[PDB]
RNA sequence: CGCCGCAGGUGCAGAUCUUGGUGGUAGUAGCAAAUAUUCAAACGAGAACUUUGAAGGCCGAAGUGGAGAAGGGUUCCAUGU
């Protein structure tokens, strides 16, 4: 429907590659809410507080070269908004990135 | 959805309990007001004997608040109401022949009944009293038979006030500038819904048009005076406050948040009178009125040689026909007038009964 | 109420001064007043009660 | 500075008083011709000769 | 008041104006030379489009420097920008002009913007400092603005 | 809290208030305004009270 | 909304600097209203405000 | 204002002329010294810049810290626009 929820893992490294030292990490953001906005439908990707903490993890310039998240499209009938539709993507801690596909995750 | 409508049989008695409390109260006092009494003393005494009532009613119920709605205020023959001196202040004593204002509230559970009259003090008998004086209160008592006639879902409010402007030409007299009476209902006294007593151009661009409703209480007053209607003030102490539970400033004075802590438990939002206390409540009222954290009720007075005229009840309003609970005792056979009505439509209004 | 120049020369400087003493605690209380927010009628006071002050102050001078 | 005379601080006491916009009632007045307080003094635009 | 070029027939016709407006006046007359003539909800999705980037104004008197893009082909021409101040002025005078055409009682689904000017309002003075001690104006241009809607169809 | 003349002294404040008000006063703590116009904070004698005194000057 | 005055007084009564003083970001309102001392102290009292430990400078490494 | 006389501080394109206003340049030069911002929320019509919280940084005690002297003079503090 249009409130699912799915998990995938961005490389940032390849989304990065290129810019400059003090704009990495503020870049890497921009990309992930870039991604969030392809894979969903939506605008208005709302990004979580830990998901920002993991970004710049290590500092502004060694940002880690890929990171799993899990998008959820979510209804935004709480508030008369231009859209309906709302994206909030969360930080998901792994040990590796080895096989990782893009799966469905459930309720 | 909470709120408490006229609907209950339990709810209806003590409204009648009010309007009786409220008439009782009246009848006690018009007795005992008499030439050379002190002014205070009937306010202490006012007081007195409503406490012990209130306190001795429904003795296997004894959990819910009562109290005092609106304290007892007084004016004779120069101020237009909102008075009610303290201990320090001098106090006036009532001579012959005067004519004095009595208003005074109680509240039960909230739900507010509130009653005022004025009267001419030791008429002897077989007297007839004439003058100007024999107009003012003879007019706002046709307006308070009127205003029992026309009080019904469907008159609106702005016919209230030319009905009164009209009665007020035809006696020759004007109503003081800019009054309010209020739609009651519980825990309030300044109901948005307002009907408004000789207005003009800022009262009339900024007063609301609303339709009576069905099953509300209604604060009718009627105030007329024989001059010209203005009143100012004469740098006397205003004494009437009431709280505003919206807005709220952060006290920093003892005795200020002590004064509001105690304004808060005794009289939380209906308007108190600081006789209630003396030396730490007036120096407490300035903070708190400077930061607008209660509304006053200052004191109006006319000009010299000029005459006022009040009366007021709380009014119940039913689909089948309201019911005035509280009314004054006025005669038309012990006071009369020497001009008389003149327009059709208010004769219909008065030979009309309900 | 009002005093004039003309009635005040007939009193002896005994309750000239009284009548000036008083006349001053009365601007006491209106500045007083002034301060506390007070009445429009009781600002317009103070200078009918200063001009009263001159004069008394004229008369014995 | 804090260190001051009496009478620096009297003159700079009057500077004070005087750097105040004019009544709104004054526009009232018939034959005005005054709009505001031209003589208006900012601390940090034009600085006192003392 | 007087407007100029007053419609043919002020019956089926709204107006609206502003005077001493903070916008660049060179920004805002390209801007409603190309607004000019389009119909009322055509003018206002592509007030919105020029805010969003997604279509520019044709920048044809005024363009000394001004850069080139693609979107300035819609219009045949080659240099175009999208004036972001420009448009919301203009959107805000239209949704104006809009609710004077329903105080007067015409349908607004059918009104085409006839005639809109823009003009030159007194400079505002500021000032910038230069090298050598010296002063220098940094005057505002601001705009007058007025426009008339026909309803037609 | 008294605004004063800036001609006057602590001495001759103390004598003022304390004849002028029927009151005894401890000390007198006295400062000039930057509008230019004398402050006196006037403490009473601890067998008066400021309360009781400023509510019969009726600046209560 | 604004709460410049009570980071202000919070630091002072805390006597510690702006950076340890932590005002609750959900409860702003609350705040808000503490427009004076014995009220920010009220709220330190109550948990709404914190004084925020030392970061750690440890000296293991150079013992 | 015409006509008869009278009297001039009596005729402008220039003087790098005086004063005032206005253009092209031109939506141009430019808003590049001292490493750096990001996420969420609140108020709000409106947020890259306000405020709160979380993170990443900088000053690094010869400080981007805490106080004064000259100098300034109300810039201090609240509330509102
Ligand atoms: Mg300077
Ligand atoms: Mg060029
Ligand atoms: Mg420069
Ligand atoms: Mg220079
Ligand atoms: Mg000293
Ligand atoms: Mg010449
Ligand atoms: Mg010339
Ligand atoms: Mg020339
Ligand atoms: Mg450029
Ligand atoms: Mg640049
Ligand atoms: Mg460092
Ligand atoms: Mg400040």
């Amino acid at each position: 429907n249009e409130v699912v929820t799915r998990e995938y893992t961005i490389n940032i490294h390849k989304r990065i590659h290129g810019v400059g030292f003090k704009k990495r990490a503020p870049r890497a953001l921009k990309e992930i809410r870039k991604f969030a906005m392809k894979e969903m439908g939506t605008p208005d990707v709302r990004i979580d507080t830990r998901l920002n903490k993991a970004v710049w993890a290590k500092g502004i310039r060694n940002v880690p070269y890929r990171i799993r998240v899990r998008l959820s499209r979510k209804r935004n009938e709480d508030e008369d908004s231009p859209n309906k539709l709302y994206t909030l993507v969360t930080y998901v801690p792994v040990t590796t990135f080895k096989n990782l596909q893009t799966v469905n995750v459930d309720e | 959805q909470q709120e408490q409508t006229i609907a209950e049989d339990l709810v209806v008695t003590k409204y009648k309990m009010g309007g009786d409390i409220a008439n009782r109260v009246l009848r006690s006092l018009v007795e005992a007001s008499s030439s050379g009494v002190s002014v205070l003393s009937l306010c202490e005494k006012g007081d007195a004997m409503i406490m012990e009532e209130t306190g001795k009613i429904f003795k296997k119920e004894k959990e819910m608040k009562k109290g005092i709605a609106f304290p007892t205020s007084i004016s004779v023959n120069n101020c237009v109401c909102h008075f009610s001196p303290l201990k320090s202040d001098q106090d006036y004593i009532l001579k012959e022949g005067d004519l004095v204002k009595i208003d005074l509230g109680v509240h039960v559970d909230g739900f507010i009944a509130n009653v005022a009259h004025t009267f001419v003090v030791d008429v002897a008998q077989g007297t007839q009293v004439t003058g100007r004086k024999a107009d003012v209160i003879k007019a706002a008592h046709l307006c308070a038979e009127a205003a029992l006639r026309l009080v019904k879902p469907g008159n609106q409010n702005t016919q209230v006030t030319e009905a009164w402007n009209k009665v007020a030409h035809s006696f020759n007299c004007t109503p003081i500038e800019g009054m309010l009476s209020h739609q009651l209902k519980q825990h309030v006294i300044d109901g948005e819904k307002t009907i408004i007593q000789n207005p003009t151009d800022q009262q009339k661009k900024d007063h609301e048009k609303a339709e009576f409703e069905v099953h509300e209480v209604y604060a009718v007053d009627v105030l007329v005076s024989s001059g010209e209607g203005k009143a100012k003030d004469a740098g006397q102490r205003t004494t009437i406050y009431k709280r505003d539970p919206s807005k709220q400033y952060g006290l920093k004075m003892k005795t200020s948040r002590a004064f509001f802590s105690e304004v808060e438990r005794r009289f939380d939002a209906m308007p108190f009178t600081l006789r209630a206390f003396e030396k730490k409540a007036r120096m407490g009222v300035v903070e708190c009125a400077k930061h607008e954290l209660l509304q006053p009720f200052n004191v109006l007075y006319e000009k010299e040689g000029e005459f006022v005229a009040q009366f007021k009840f709380t009014v119940l309003l039913m689909p089948n026909g309201p019911m005035r609970i509280t009314s004054g005792p006025f005669e038309p056979d012990l006071y009369k007038s020497e001009m008389e009505v003149q327009d059709a439509e208010l004769k219909a209004l008065l030979q009309s009964s309900a | 109420a009002k005093i004039k120049a003309r009635d005040l020369r007939g009193k002896k400087k005994e309750e000239l001064l009284k009548q000036l003493d008083d006349l001053k605690v009365e601007l006491s209380q209106l500045r007083v007043a002034k301060v506390t927010g007070g009445a429009a009628s009781k600002l317009s006071k103070i200078r009918v009660v200063r001009k009263s002050i001159a004069r008394v102050l004229t008369v014995i001078n | 500075s804090s260190h001051k005379t009496f009478r620096i601080k009297r003159f700079l006491a009057k500077k004070q008083k005087q750097n105040r916009p004019i009544p709104q009632w004054i526009r009232m007045k018939t034959g005005n011709k005054i709009r505001y307080n031209s003589k208006r003094r900012h601390w940090r635009r034009t600085k006192l000769g003392l | 008041v007087r407007y100029s070029l007053d419609p043919e027939n002020p019956t089926k016709s709204c107006k609206s104006r502003g005077s001493n407006l903070r916008v660049h006046f060179k920004n805002t007359r390209e801007t409603a030379q190309a607004i000019k003539g389009m119909h009322i909800r055509k003018a206002t999705k592509y007030l919105k489009d020029v805010t969003l980037q997604k279509q520019c104004v044709p920048f044809r008197r005024y363009n000394g420097g001004v850069g080139r893009c693609a979107q300035a082909k819609q219009w045949g021409w080659t240099q175009g920008r999208w004036p972001k101040k420009s448009a919301e002025f203009l959107l805000h005078m239209l949704k104006n002009a809009e609710s004077n055409a329903e105080l007067k009682g015409l349908d607004v689904d059918s009104l085409v913007i006839e005639h809109i000017q823009v003009n030159k309002a007194p400079k505002m003075r500021r000032r910038t400092y230069r090298a050598h001690g010296r002063i220098n104006p940094y005057m505002s241009s601001p705009c007058h603005i007025e426009m008339i809607l026909t309803e037609k169809e | 809290v008294f605004i004063v003349d800036v001609k006057a002294n602590k001495h001759q404040i103390k004598q003022a208030v304390k004849k002028l008000y029927d009151i005894d006063v401890a000390k007198v703590n006295t400062l000039i305004r930057p509008d230019g116009e004398k402050k006196a904070y006037v403490r009473l004698a601890p067998d008066y009270d400021a309360l009781d005194v400023a509510n019969k000057i009726g600046i209560i | 909304s604004m709460l410049r005055l009570q980071k202000r007084l919070a630091s002072s009564v805390l006597r510690c600097g702006k950076k340890k003083v932590w005002l609750d970001p959900n409860e702003t309102n609350e705040i808000a209203n503490a427009n004076s001392r014995q009220q920010i102290r009220k709220l330190i009292k109550d948990g709404l405000i914190i004084r925020k430990p030392v970061t750690v400078h440890s000296r293991a490494r150079c013992r």
